[PDB]
RNA sequence: GAUGUCGGCUCAUCACAUCCUGGGGCUGAAGUAGGUCCCAAGGGUAUGGCUGUUCGCCAUUUAAAGUGGUACGCGAGCUGGGUUUAGAACGUCGUGAGACAGUUCGGUCCCUAUCUGCCGUGGGCGCUGGAGAACUGAGGGGGGCUGCUCCUAGUACGAGAGGACCGGAGUGGACGCAUCACUGGUGUUCGGGUUGUCAUGCCAAUGGCACUGCCCGGUAGCUAAAUGCGGAAGAGAUAAGUGCUGAAAGCAUCUAAGCACGAAACUUGCCCCGAGAUGAGUUCUCCCUGACCCUUUAAGGGUCCUGAAGGAACGUUGAAGACGACGACGUUGAUAGGCCGGGUGUGUAAGCGCAGCGAUGCGUUGAGCUAACCGGUACUAAUGAACCGUGAGGCUUAACCUU
RNA sequence: AAUUCCUUGUCGGGUAAGUUCCGACCUGCACGAAUGGCGUAAUGAUGGCCAGGCUGUCUCCACCCGAGACUCAGUGAAAUU
RNA sequence: CACAGGUGGUCAGGUAGAGAAUACCAAGGCGCUUGAGAGAACUCGGGUGAAGGAACUAGGCAAAAUGGUGCCGUAACUUC
RNA sequence: AGGACCGAACCGACUAAUGUUGAAAAAUUAGCGGAUGACUUGUGGCUGGGGGUGAAAGGCCAAUCAAACCGGGAGAUAGCU
């Protein structure tokens, strides 16, 4: 459950450590993102060399989330931390060219599949 | 199409071998028997009443007794009626099982909601809390205005505000039948059903379908 | 009651092993990716029990890759294929939420030696 | 407005 | 909303209920007859009843058990010595509510509750 | 907060309306000692059901 | 001889000069996308940064972020930041007391609801002999939103770039209703750890108090963040609009006669209430089959006998409840408590033995304890009675027995 | 600027976005030298702004423990008209 | 007013504690002159809270948080 | 040593909630400032109304203050209700 404000860690090598999430993108007073749901974000802290700057406003999908994602048989995964992958604004596509951490399931659907491929586990 | 009383014994899941768990009502639905036929020489409409279950001989009156005795049916807990759609006959004394929703597919169950008594206008209609601080002054879960000024000079019909919550009829359409199991009297529906554990329950066959 | 007692054992598996938390238990789950049906493993330590009769469950903590995991499972679920226990652990609780804030050498588990 | 100025601080008559 | 939730509070903390049943029961089993309020009477019997089942097998860790429970010597020796062997072959039932009338000073519904055997 | 009129005598006893008294409507008769009492109270006396419990 | 001001919050309601969604005409309308006008009020119609602000600008959304009325809606509903009391200062004006197209810091918001209204919930009487049920439905209310992807189809169209209508499928946002099987919250009525101190003669073991002393878990219930369902299709009559046949007016012409299409609006279809619908309805079943007097002689009064069906009261109570009400049960009995077995939770009691200088560890032992849960069981409490309610139910016409 | 009407002046910094804030410029409507000018370590229940921690302040409220509210018995006001 | 306010001086036990703070007690003194039930909305005084963490608001108002002793270590600036 | 520091008694009164026909004609609860001094407190004394006293608010002078209270001129005068 990510809303405005949220703070989110970055599972890829962008450049970008911590970022913020501005709006939660879909419909009119959509409150909570997760998981395969895409961010609007704003970079708050970022290291030196990189693809990214601190104050930059793009994209961006949650991979890992606090409160987890249910399964058909009513099973739970839960992460220890909220994690996002960055998107580029106009045409998603993940910035970044590495995967840190385990993913889940969810973000098969070919939008995502690079993300898959790359992703350590899962 | 004419539909059976039942009664909720629970809910429980029903595991699937593809691995999707099943989240089902358990309606106990004993054999119904009718006790009178409306038609429409006398009645003025078509329906059948039915009973179910079982009474005690001291609690049951004289006229129920009598009622009873005419169609030559044992006592239930009570009465029930259903609108016959033209092409359905049936006839009195005649007992119909869980059977009848072999085929159904979908069904409309109604009961009476759990009684939540005098609730207040945040539960009862979903009103926005004011602040909590910020100087509020034994305002924080009150309705707020409740009109307008002179013009209208009253509070217009129909105005949301507290009072009794639940122990009403309720009707959930559009369920999903997962099983109907005969031998053992039993329906199983994919979802919650209103009532708590032991209410009676009506369900029919899905008329939005 | 009676009924609905009925109705879930016949859905309950009666291969369940006895475990208990602390030990460290690996479980094996179906991944269904297309048509080709396979076994993933789930290696971790076993914070909580819930004793439910069917709608039992119990769950399982590890680190992956640098991120701490917890998964609850559904025991009599058919997506769990089977369970064993790796390790045993000595502890004095039934939940072991305190894990959560604890990592490295802080959250090692003795051994239950019976 | 009316009655303005401030009545009692607010509480209109007072005194208590 | 209070489905199916069991216990009366009687405008009273949790504390002082515990501590003024606690009292109640030992009067019971001193004088074996005591008048209360009907509402007190109903609350007392799943107080005491647990006691006289627990009087009935004798133990060092059943007395202290009771000695928690009362905090009296004179009442677990009773249970233990005279109440428990009495109630031996009784399933459950050891007291009887007897209603009464209303007392003066606040028509309060008043009631008798004694033990079965009484026998005084 | 507080009335624009006074209201009525008539008006007043309007509201008492619902403020009469029942009475007990039938008093038990005890089956041994003969004694008046409240239904499923015991009596004066003591008794009750025709056994002599409470020696008050 | 008082109608409290701007903005915010809460809660709204109507108009249509329509912001979105629906229908249509013209286009300097190829398609996609637009312009403009007509019909249409069913539903829907952002969150933040700055400022007391309304407003506005900016950031990022959305199908869209409509315009107005309602004492510029709403302080006996909330706030009190701005204006507009008494303190103080700056700029400015004045010889000065003081003052302002001005700035700046600080500065008590009262009311137990009689009536109308509104949301809930009862008592009385009526409905024409009394009673227990099931209904019919006059009438009233609720609901009515919509994105994206895929197929049709890279098809129609187009030099190319681009790229459809109509029709179908899937999956979302917001909103609503129900529910507790799951994931969780709470769980001062369950189990455990632990600090200080007091007490139970002392040891050991326990209890009180310190916010439940502080904490760690957690049963039932309640519950959302949890998971089921909904908005429809269809029908009728239409709006703008499009027509067919067709004169007046030998031609034309949607109209005058006649006939057909046509929208989220209207009447229905879906859900809930509903015979105080005084126009008080219908159907099924049950109960009562006695004598006498009097007078003003009639829908008259009284006496004795009788007391039905059923109801109420009382008691044990409920996933029902402010109180009434409503549901279950009262010995021919599982209604509540207890008791018995189980489950669940906590996590290996006490006592004893062993090892150790000791703190402590190990064995007995997954032990002991276990609320609201499940299945049983008359041990305790639901007393025989009494009370209310009667004794065949008006008149006038038809029809019928018996035309 | 506790002083600037025009005015949210202009430029720079901070923020995704800053009528407030900080540093500058000078065009000072209407600063200015004991009705003192400009600096200044320490101090302040002083005015303005930002950050970390922290949270039911809020998204958006849920449950629980007590005192009232509700029912019964005793006593028994008030403004107003 | 048999009113939750005000009123100078003296005395000064135990365990823990720096203490006349604070917690539990001693000597001693009290349970506050309406009670009994119930366990609705709402108000008052409190406890806990999934994910988020100032998005609230004129303003972090209120709440939450920090909190002891010993030792190590500690910036610009300064009237030292 | 100190109008030094932290913090009870003691003296104050910055914020919030409650209360506003109050428990109280200024309090209660939770926080808050000073706490060896220009400190605080008991008993008695002195200053009197165009007067006193005032680390100065038109503050205070017996719940009263841009001129106290009591009695008198006095049935002041009211082109007003
Ligand atoms: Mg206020
Ligand atoms: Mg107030
Ligand atoms: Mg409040
Ligand atoms: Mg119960
Ligand atoms: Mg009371
Ligand atoms: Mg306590
Ligand atoms: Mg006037
Ligand atoms: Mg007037
Ligand atoms: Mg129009
Ligand atoms: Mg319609
Ligand atoms: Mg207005
Ligand atoms: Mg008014
Ligand atoms: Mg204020
Ligand atoms: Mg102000
Ligand atoms: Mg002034
Ligand atoms: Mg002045
Ligand atoms: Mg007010
Ligand atoms: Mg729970
Ligand atoms: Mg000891
Ligand atoms: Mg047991
Ligand atoms: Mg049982
Ligand atoms: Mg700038
Ligand atoms: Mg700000
Ligand atoms: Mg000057
Ligand atoms: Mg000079
Ligand atoms: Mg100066
Ligand atoms: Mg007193
Ligand atoms: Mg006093
Ligand atoms: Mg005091
Ligand atoms: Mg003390
Ligand atoms: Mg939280
Ligand atoms: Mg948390
Ligand atoms: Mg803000
Ligand atoms: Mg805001
Ligand atoms: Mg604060
Ligand atoms: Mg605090
Ligand atoms: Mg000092
Ligand atoms: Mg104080
Ligand atoms: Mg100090
Ligand atoms: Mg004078
Ligand atoms: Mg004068
Ligand atoms: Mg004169
Ligand atoms: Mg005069």
């Amino acid at each position: 459950m990510i809303q405005e404000q949220t703070m989110l860690n970055v599972a890829d090598n962008s450049g970008a450590r911590r970022v913020m999430c501005i709006k939660v993108l879909g419909g009119s007073h959509r409150r909570y993102a997760g998981v395969g749901d895409i961010i609007k974000i704003t970079i708050k802290e970022a290291i030196p060399r990189g693809k990214v700057k601190k104050g930059d406003v793009l994209k961006a999908v949650v991979v890992r989330t606090k409160k987890g994602v249910r399964r058909p048989d009513g099973s739970v995964i839960r992460f220890d931390g909220n994690a996002c992958v960055l998107l580029n604004n106009n045409s998603e596509q993940p910035i970044g060219t590495r995967i840190f951490g385990p993913v889940t399931r969810e973000l098969r659907s070919e939008k995502f599949m690079k993300i898959i491929s790359l992703a350590p586990e899962v | 199409m004419i539909g059976l009383v039942g009664k909720k014994v629970g809910m429980t899941r029903i595991f699937t071998e593809d691995g999707v768990s099943i989240p089902v009502t358990v309606i106990e639905v004993e054999a119904n028997r009718v006790t009178q036929v409306k038609d429409l020489a006398n009645d003025g409409y078509r329906a059948i009443q039915v009973t179910t279950g079982a009474k005690k001989a001291n609690r049951v009156t004289k006229p129920e007794a009598g009622h009873f005795a005419k169609a030559g049916v044992e006592a239930g807990r009570g009465l029930w009626e259903f609108r016959l759609a033209e092409g359905e006959e049936f006839t009195v004394g005649q007992s119909i099982s869980v059977e009848l929703f072999a085929d159904v597919k979908k069904v409309d169950v109604t009961g009476t909601s759990k009684g939540k008594g005098f609730a207040g206008t945040v539960k009862r209609w979903n009103f926005r809390t004011q602040d909590a601080t910020h100087g509020n002054s034994l305002s924080h879960r009150v309705p707020g205005s409740i009109g307008q000024n002179q013009t209208p000079g009253k509070v217009f019909k129909g105005k949301k505000m507290a009072g009794q919550m639940g122990n009403e009829r309720v009707t959930v359409q559009s369920l999903d039948v997962v099983r109907v199991d005969a031998e053992r009297n039993l329906l199983l529906v994919k979802g919650a059903v209103p009532g708590a554990t032991g209410s009676d329950l009506i369900v029919k066959p899905a008329v939005k379908a | 009651s009676n009924i609905i007692k009925q109705l879930e054992q016949e859905q309950m598996k009666q291969d369940v092993p006895s475990f208990r938390p602390g030990d460290t238990v690996e479980v094996k789950v179906w991944v269904v990716e297309g048509s080709k049906k396979r076994l993933q493993a789930f290696e971790g330590v076993v914070i909580a029990i819930r004793n439910r009769g069917l709608h039992s469950a119990f769950t399982v903590r590890k680190i992956s890759n640098g991120e701490g995991v917890e998964r609850v499972f559904q025991t009599h679920s058919p997506v769990v294929d089977s369970i064993s226990v790796k390790r045993r652990g000595a502890v004095r609780k039934a939940k072991l939420y305190y894990l959560r804030e604890r990592t490295g050498k802080a959250a090692r588990i003795k051994e239950r030696l019976n | 407005x009316v009655a303005a100025x401030x009545y009692x601080v607010x509480v209109x008559i007072x005194x208590x | 909303m209070r489905h199916r939730k069991s216990g009366r509070q009687l405008n009273r903390n949790s504390s002082h209920r515990q501590a003024m049943f606690r009292n109640m029961a030992g009067s019971l089993v001193r004088h074996e007859i005591i008048k209360t309020t009907l509402p007190k009477a109903k609350e007392l019997r799943r107080v005491v009843e647990p006691l006289i089942t627990l009087a009935k097998t004798d133990s060092v860790a059943n007395r202290r058990l009771a000695f928690a429970r009362t905090r009296d010597n004179e009442i677990v020796a009773k249970l233990f010595n005279e109440l428990g062997p009495r109630f031996a072959s009784r399933a459950g039932g050891y007291t009887r509510i007897l209603k009464c009338g209303f007392r003066a000073g606040d028509n309060a519904p008043m009631a008798y509750i004694e033990l079965v055997d009484r026998s005084e | 907060a507080v009335q624009q009129n006074k209201p009525t005598r008539s008006k007043r006893g309007m509201r008492r309306s619902h403020d009469a008294l029942t009475a007990v409507t039938s008093l038990s008769v005890d089956k041994t000692s003969g004694e008046k009492h409240l239904r499923h109270h015991i009596t004066a006396d003591g008794y009750y059901r025709g056994r002599k419990v409470i020696a008050k």
